[PDB]
C-alpha cells in the first residue's frame, strides 16, 4: 500500500455511522504535518521490531 | 361478509347523528362552524391601543352586537335576476379612554358608530344540500340537489378544493452541508387565544464546533446553548441530561452525546465563578443593545421569556426545558437513522384546511389590519393635533370585503388554486372538486398517502401532475369548536393526574406525554403498553366525549407518546383487535340487530368494534389487511396486531367507484379511466329550462345496473351517465383501425346517446345606442323592441340586441358554425342596459365525435353504417357500435368481458325472488372470482329458458354468437363477441374544434394575422414546421411561406450610407439624416417584411446602427460547352 | 489503516500498538492511548471518527 489521498473534489451513500469519519478524513487540517512516532512499550518478546 | 355490511352503513345517511349526505357532510360542518360559532368569537373583542402614564391612562376599543342575516330570495332567483347570495353582518364599535382611579373605573366616550342598517359586511354563503343554508332554517329541500358553490357578485358559481397547511406537527430535518445539519420547529397559541402568536426556532448542530449547537430565531429570542438553556429552564445537572440523552439508545448515539455534553460543561468552566442566571440575563441585556428597542430592560426581558413557547404558555418552566431535551434527543436520532424519521413529505406531519377556516384566516387578518390603521390614524391626530380625536374613514372600512372577493377570485396567500370558477361538465364534479386536497409545489407516490386517498385519481398530465389527491369513500377530515376543545383537554389531563398519579414524574427514564405537542407529563415506562390500551377503551366508550381522538405510541427510540385533538386531521374506521381477538366475531348480536341501526347506533351500543383513527395513529400500529388474512393465522400472531382493515373496495374515492374491476388491469387504464369519468355527459341539472349557464345534458338517460354501493349511495348512478348499447368485438371491413367505431345510423335517429349543448351569451349596451332609432342585415332576428325573438335560431353574423353608435352597427355578433335556438331572455335597465341570453342545440353525433366505455376504450366515430349493411345474429339484432377486439387484448382490460357478461345476465334475469328490481354488485377492487359470476350467470340463463342444450348455454354465458354477412347472408368464420354495455358519451366534439381561415384581420404592431378561434384567427407556422420544409430541400416554398403576401407589397427605399428608410416628400425620395448633413447617397428598393423594419428600427433607438450593403456582380455570359455523355464502356 | 490513522491524528499525544490472535478465526488489534487537552472532549470525538 503506498500513500494515495482524497481531497473535497459523484454522491455516496454510507451507512452514516462511518460517513462521520469518512468526511472527517478527508479535511487536511486534521493531520499533523510530520509523523508522530509511538512512545509506548509493547511486543516484548520480540526484536524483529528494532 | 359482515364487515362489507359494516362499511355500507357509514355511506348512507344517518339521521340520528345529523348527517343527511355522507360524501360533503364535513365541508357543510365546517362552514357551518365559522358563521355560527367562530365569527362572533373573532369579532368580539375589547382591547387597549394605547397607553400612557403608567398603566392609569389608556385608549380601549370595543366591538359587540354582531349580527348576520341571510338574504330574502332563493339560490335561483340570484341566478336568474343576476344577482348575488351573500349573508350580511352588522356590529357596533366603540372607542373610549380610561383613566385608572382609586375609586374604581372611570369612563369618558371618544367615539361610537353603528351598522345596524348598512352593508357593514357582505360575506358569500355556502348553498349547501337542498339548497338549503345553515342561516334559514327552512322546511322545504330541492330534490337532486347537494350544494357546495357560491355565488360571487358577477353571478358566477364558484367552487374550491382542501389546501396542506404551511406549518408542520414534526420538526424538520436537513443536511446543511458534510457534519452540519439544523431542526427546526414552530409554535403557536391554542384556539382560544385571540390573537394568535407565532414562533419559528432553529437547532443548529455542527460536528466541527460542538460548542455552538445553538437555538435560534429571527429577532425574537437570543442565541444561546440548547443545554444550557434547558439547565436554566429545568434547575438540573448536567449529568441529569446526559444520564436523560443516553438511556436507551444505540452506542453510536451515546459518543456524540458524551461530546455534547462535555462541550457545554468546557463552557461553563470558561467563565469565572459560573452562574446561569448570569448568563441568561448577559445574554439577554446584550441582545437589547444590539436592538433598539425602548422598553426597559424588565419588560424587554419578560416579553422575551415569557412568550418563549406558544404552544405552552401558562406552563411551568421545567416543562418548557423537559421539552427541549426531547426535541435533541429526536435530532439525534434522526442525525444517526435519518430514513426512520418521518419525511416532510410525508402526510404523518401535515394537516389539511377546509371551507371555513380560509374564512376564518381571511377574517383574522383584515380584523388585526383594521385595528393597526386605527391605532395608526389615533397616533397621528395626537402628534398633529390635540385631543386624541378619531378620525372618520378608517373606522367604516374593516376591508373584509375585498378580502372575501378576492378570496373567491382565486387568491389565497402564496396560493392561486383554492376556489375556481365551476366547470359545469358533470353532476359528480360537485362531488369530486370539493374532495380533492392539494398540496404545495413531492411527485412520488408517498407510501403515507395509501388507504386514505384514491390511489389511481390524480392529473395525468400538465403541471399539476402529482400535485393533487382524492379522498377515498370512507375517509374524513375532523372538525371541531373552541369549547369543545377546551372540555377535550381538560377531560383529557383530568384523566392522566387522577388514574397514574404516581407515576407521571419520571423526566429522566419516562416516555413525555404531549397534547397538541405540550408537554404534560412523563410516564413509567414499564406502563406504556397499559396506559396506551386503557387510553383507548376510554376513548372507544365516549368517555371523553370524543370519538375521534388520536393517540400515538412512537417506541423506535424515541419514546413519545402523542395525543391529536384539534381540527383538520384526516380520520377512518377500523375493525378493533384486542388481546388477539376480532371483536366482530364475539358479537351475535350484531348480526342481528344490524339491518336496523345506524352507524352512531353501533358506535353506541357495541363499542369496541370499530374505532376512528388518524393518519398518524395508523402509521405506527400493526393493522392486518383483511379479515381472511386474519382468520388464517395462529393466536399467538394474532396477539400482535392492533386494528384489521376493511375491504378493498373502501379505498377508492367516488370517482373511481365508477369503475369496474380497475384490478383486474394495468394501472395506467385506471388513472386515465379516472381522468375521463368526469368528461362524461350527465343529467347535469334539473334546472336545465332556469339557469343561464353553460352545460351539457343528456336526453333520454338511463341508470346503471353493474355498480358498487358508493355509486349508489352517493346519488352518482341516479343521475345516470350514459346508456346501455349493443357492441360486438370485431373488424369491419378494416374500417375500424387505430380506435375508430362504427355506428348505426337508426341508432342516432332514434335518440341514441343524443345531448343538449347550452350556452350563456351577455351583453352592455349605452342607453342611447339600445334605443337609437336607425335596417342592417345583421338585426334580422329582432323584433321591434331591440332584442332577439324567442325560439329563433341564430347563425354566425347575427346581433342579440340593437346597438348603433351615432349610423353605425357596433354590436356583437354570434360567432359559432351551428346555429341555436334562443331558450330564454333577461333584461336589466339602468344607466346602461344589460342583456343575457340562454341558448340550446341538440347535438346527434356525428364523424369525430368522441366516445368511452368504463375501462378508458375511447374513440371517436370513424363511419355511420346503415342498418342493412351491418351484420346481425338469428334474432336479428344489429350492433350500435362496433369496436376493434384487438385493443381489448394488447391493453389488457379484461374488466370490460366481465361487464358485458354480467349486463347480458342481468338483462336476462333483472329481478329478485320478490320481484324487486336487483341490480348486479362488481365493485372497483373486485375481490369476487370469475368462476362465482360465471355460475351467477348460469343459473340467470337456466331461470330464463329451462330447455339448453349444453351447447347452447354456454354460448349464452360467454357470450358468442354466429353473426351473418348481409350482402351474401353466409355466416363468417367463427363466432363474435356479442352483447350489451353501459357507453358514455364524452364532451369533445367536432364542430366545436373545426376551423378555417381565408382572409381577416391584422395585428397593428407587426402587422400580420391575429389570433384566437372566435376571432377568426390563423394558424401558426411554428419552426419545427419550417425545419421539416428544409429537409424537403423545397427552398421557394419556405420563403414564400415566411415572407409577406404578395398583395400588401409597396415601394420602400432605403439609403444606402446610414441604413435608414428614406422619406418621400413632395413625391422626392430623401434620406433627412444624411441631406442634414449635406451629403447625396444613393438610396434602393428592399423588398422586406413590416417586423424586419420594426425590429431594426428599434435596434436603432438602442443605439445600433446597422448598415446594408448591395451586390453588383459584373455582367456574364453564356457559352457553348463541349458534349459529355457519362456512360460506362460495355 | 489503522495506524496510518494514529500517527497522523492531531488529538492523539501518546500511543502504542500491537496485535494478537483470539483464535483461528479472530484477530485483536490494541492500542494504547494518551490524549491531548482537553481530555474526554477528545476522547469523545476519537472514538465517534474512528
Ligand atoms: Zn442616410
Amino acid at each position: 500500500i503506498k500513500n494515495i489521498g482524497n481531497t473535497k473534489s459523484e454522491e455516496t451513500k454510507f451507512e452514516s455511522k462511518n460517513n462521520i469519519g469518512i468526511e472527517y478524513s478527508k479535511d487536511s487540517r486534521n493531520k499533523l504535518s510530520y509523523r508522530n512516532k509511538p512512545s509506548i512499550a509493547t511486543n516484548l518478546e520480540y526484536k524483529t521490531l528494532c | 361478509e359482515m364487515d362489507q355490511r359494516l362499511g355500507y352503513k357509514f355511506l348512507v345517511p344517518d339521521p340520528k347523528a345529523g348527517v343527511f349526505y355522507r360524501p360533503l357532510h364535513f365541508q357543510y360542518v365546517s362552514y357551518s362552524n365559522f358563521i355560527l360559532h367562530r365569527l362572533h368569537e373573532i369579532l368580539t373583542v375589547k382591547r387597549p391601543l394605547l397607553s400612557f402614564k403608567n398603566n392609569t391612562e389608556r385608549i380601549m376599543i370595543e366591538i359587540s352586537n354582531v349580527k348576520v342575516t341571510p338574504p330574502d330570495y332563493s339560490p335561483i332567483i340570484a341566478s336568474i335576476k343576476g344577482k348575488s347570495y351573500d349573508a350580511l353582518a352588522t356590529f357596533t364599535v366603540n372607542i373610549f379612554k380610561e383613566v385608572m382611579t382609586k375609586e374604581g373605573i372611570s369612563i369618558t366616550k371618544i367615539s361610537s358608530y353603528e351598522g345596524k342598517d348598512s352593508h357593514l359586511i357582505k360575506i358569500p354563503l355556502l348553498i349547501g344540500y337542498g339548497n338549503k343554508n345553515p342561516l334559514d332554517t327552512a322546511k322545504y329541500l330541492v330534490p337532486n340537489v347537494i350544494g357546495g358553490v357560491f355565488i360571487n357578485k358577477q353571478s358566477v358559481e364558484k367552487v374550491g378544493i382542501n389546501l396542506v397547511e404551511k406549518i408542520t406537527t414534526w420538526p424538520k430535518f436537513r443536511v446543511v452541508k458534510p457534519n452540519s445539519f439544523t431542526f427546526s420547529f414552530s409554535s403557536v397559541s391554542p384556539p382560544n387565544v385571540l390573537p394568535t402568536r407565532y414562533r419559528h426556532y432553529k437547532i443548529s448542530l455542527d460536528i466541527s464546533q460542538l460548542e455552538a449547537l445553538n437555538i435560534s430565531s429571527t429577532k425574537t429570542f437570543i442565541t444561546v446553548n440548547i443545554v444550557l438553556l434547558s439547565q436554566y429552564l429545568s434547575r438540573v445537572s448536567l449529568e441529569f441530561i446526559r444520564r436523560s440523552l443516553s438511556y436507551d439508545m444505540p452506542p453510536e448515539v451515546v459518543y456524540l452525546v458524551n461530546a455534547i455534553i462535555d462541550s457545554a460543561k468546557r463552557i461553563t468552566e470558561s467563565i469565572t465563578d459560573f452562574n446561569i442566571d448570569t448568563y441568561i440575563n448577559d445574554l439577554v441585556e446584550a441582545e437589547h443593545i444590539k436592538q433598539k428597542s425602548q422598553l426597559t430592560i424588565n419588560e424587554f426581558k419578560y416579553e422575551m421569556l415569557h412568550n418563549f413557547l406558544p404552544h405552552m404558555n401558562y406552563t411551568p418552566d421545567q416543562l418548557k426545558g423537559f421539552y427541549m431535551i426531547s426535541l435533541l434527543r429526536k435530532f439525534l436520532y434522526c442525525i444517526f437513522h435519518t430514513s426512520r424519521y418521518p419525511d416532510r413529505d410525508s402526510m404523518v406531519c401535515h394537516r389539511i384546511l377546509t371551507y371555513g377556516k380560509y374564512f376564518e384566516t381571511l377574517a383574522h387578518d383584515e380584523l388585526e389590519n383594521y385595528i393597526g390603521n386605527i391605532r395608526n390614524d389615533i397616533m397621528n391626530n395626537h402628534k398633529n393635533r390635540g385631543t386624541y380625536a378619531v378620525n372618520i374613514h378608517v373606522l367604516t372600512t374593516p376591508g373584509l370585503n375585498h378580502a372575501f372577493s378576492s378570496l373567491l377570485s382565486g387568491k389565497f396567500k402564496k396560493s392561486d388554486g383554492s376556489y375556481r370558477t365551476h366547470p359545469h361538465y358533470s353532476w359528480m364534479q360537485n362531488i369530486s372538486i370539493p374532495r380533492s386536497v392539494g398540496f404545495y409545489p413531492v411527485r412520488k407516490y408517498h407510501p403515507s398517502q395509501y388507504l386514505y386517498f384514491c390511489s389511481s385519481d390524480v392529473p395525468e398530465r400538465g403541471p399539476q401532475v402529482g400535485l393533487v389527491s382524492q379522498l377515498s369513500v370512507l375517509s374524513s377530515i375532523t372538525n371541531i369548536l373552541t369549547s369543545e376543545y377546551l372540555d377535550l383537554e381538560k377531560k383529557i389531563c383530568e384523566y392522566i393526574r387522577s388514574y397514574y398519579k404516581d407515576d407521571i414524574s419520571y423526566f429522566e427514564t419516562g416516555f413525555p406525554i404531549t397534547i397538541e405537542n405540550a408537554l404534560v407529563a412523563s410516564l413509567n415506562p414499564n406502563m406504556i403498553c397499559d396506559f396506551v390500551t386503557d387510553f383507548r377503551r376510554r376513548k372507544r366508550m365516549g368517555f371523553f366525549g370524543n370519538l375521534e381522538v388520536g393517540i400515538t405510541l412512537v417506541r423506535d427510540h424515541m419514546n413519545e407518546i402523542r395525543i391529536n385533538i384539534g381540527a383538520g386531521r384526516l380520520v377512518r374506521p377500523f375493525l378493533v383487535v384486542d388481546n388477539g381477538e376480532l371483536m366482530m366475531d364475539v358479537c351475535p348480536e350484531l348480526e342481528s340487530r344490524l339491518d336496523d341501526m345506524t352507524f352512531s347506533d353501533i358506535q353506541k351500543e357495541f363499542p369496541h368494534v370499530i374505532e376512528m383513527v388518524d393518519i398518524e395513529q395508523f402509521t405506527f400500529s400493526n393493522v392486518c389487511e383483511s379479515v381472511q388474512k386474519f382468520r388464517m393465522m395462529s393466536k399467538d400472531e394474532r396477539k400482535q396486531y392492533d386494528l384489521c382493515d376493511f375491504p378493498a373496495e373502501f379505498r377508492d374515492g367516488y370517482v373511481a367507484s365508477s369503475l369496474v374491476g380497475i384490478n383486474h388491469n394495468s394501472g395506467p387504464r385506471a388513472i386515465l379511466g379516472c381522468a375521463q369519468a368526469k368528461q362524461a355527459i350527465s343529467c347535469l341539472s334539473s334546472d336545465i329550462r332556469n339557469k343561464i349557464d353553460n352545460g351539457i345534458h343528456l336526453m333520454y338517460p338511463e341508470r346503471p345496473i353493474v355498480i358498487s354501493k358508493a355509486l349508489e349511495t352517493s346519488k352518482i348512478a341516479a343521475n345516470c351517465f350514459g346508456q346501455h348499447v349493443t357492441i360486438a368485438l370485431m373488424s369491419y371491413k378494416g374500417i375500424n383501425q387505430e380506435d375508430g367505431i362504427i355506428i348505426k345510423k337508426q341508432f342516432i335517429q332514434r335518440g341514441g346517446l343524443d345531448i343538449v349543448t347550452a350556452k350563456k351569451h351577455q351583453v352592455e349596451i349605452p342607453l342611447e345606442n339600445f334605443n337609437n332609432k336607425e335596417r342592417s342585415n345583421a338585426y334580422s332576428k329582432l323584433e321591434s323592441n331591440g332584442l332577439v325573438r324567442l325560439n329563433a335560431f341564430l347563425e354566425s353574423g347575427d346581433a342579440m340586441a340593437r346597438n348603433i353608435s351615432s349610423s353605425f352597427d357596433v354590436s356583437e355578433k354570434y360567432t359559432d358554425m351551428y346555429k341555436s335556438r334562443v331558450e330564454r331572455v333577461q333584461v336589466e335597465l339602468t344607466d346602461k342596459v344589460k342583456v343575457r341570453v340562454l341558448t340550446m342545440k341538440e347535438r346527434r353525433p356525428i364523424l369525430g365525435d368522441k366516445f368511452t366505455t368504463r375501462t378508458s376504450q375511447k374513440g371517436t366515430v370513424a363511419y355511420v353504417a346503415d342498418e342493412t349493411e351491418l351484420p346481425y345474429d338469428e334474432n336479428g339484432i344489429t350492433p350500435d357500435v362496433i369496436i376493434n377486439s384487438t385493443s381489448i387484448f394488447s391493453r389488457k382490460t379484461i374488466s370490460m368481458l366481465i361487464e358485458v357478461i354480467l349486463t347480458a345476465a342481468y338483462s336476462a334475469k333483472p329481478y329478485n325472488n320478490k320481484g324487486e328490481n336487483r341490480p348486479v354488485c362488481f365493485p372497483s377492487s373486485n375481490e369476487t372470482s370469475i368462476d362465482t359470476y360465471m355460475q351467477f350467470a348460469k343459473q340467470c340463463y337456466e331461470h330464463s329458458n329451462p330447455k339448453l342444450s349444453d351447447e347452447e348455454l354456454s354460448d349464452k354465458i360467454f357470450c358468442e354468437k354466429i353473426l351473418y354477412d348481409p350482402e351474401t347472408d353466409k355466416p363468417y368464420a367463427s363466432k363474435v363477441f356479442f352483447g350489451p354495455i353501459y357507453y358514455l358519451r364524452l364532451r369533445h366534439l367536432t364542430q366545436d374544434k373545426a376551423t378555417v381561415r381565408c382572409r381577416g384581420k391584422k395585428t397593428k404592431l407587426i402587422r400580420q394575422a391575429n389570433e384566437g378561434r372566435k376571432r377568426g384567427g390563423g394558424i401558426k407556422f411554428g419552426e419545427m414546421e419550417r425545419d421539416c420544409l428544409i429537409a424537403h430541400g423545397a427552398a421557394n416554398t419556405i420563403t414564400e411561406v415566411l415572407k409577406d403576401s404578395e398583395e400588401d407589397y409597396q415601394d420602400v427605399y432605403v439609403c444606402e450610407n446610414c441604413g435608414d428608410i428614406a422619406a418621400q416628400i413632395k413625391g422626392i425620395n430623401t434620406c433627412l439624416r444624411c441631406s442634414k448633413l449635406n451629403l447625396s447617397p444613393l438610396l434602393t428598393k428592399i423588398d422586406t417584411t413590416h417586423v424586419s423594419k420594426v425590429f431594426l428600427t428599434q435596434m436603432n433607438a438602442r443605439g445600433v446602427k446597422v448598415k446594408l450593403d448591395f451586390e453588383r456582380r459584373p455582367p456574364s455570359f453564356y457559352k457553348p460547352l463541349d458534349k459529355v455523355d457519362l456512360k460506362p464502356s460495355f | 489503516m489503522i495506524e496510518r490513522f494514529i500517527s497522523f491524528s492531531v488529538i492523539v499525544k501518546e500511543w502504542g500498538m500491537e496485535t494478537f490472535i483470539e483464535d483461528e478465526d479472530n484477530i485483536r488489534f490494541t492500542v494504547y492511548l494518551n490524549f491531548v487537552e482537553p481530555e474526554e472532549l477528545n476522547l469523545s470525538k476519537f472514538m465517534m471518527v474512528l
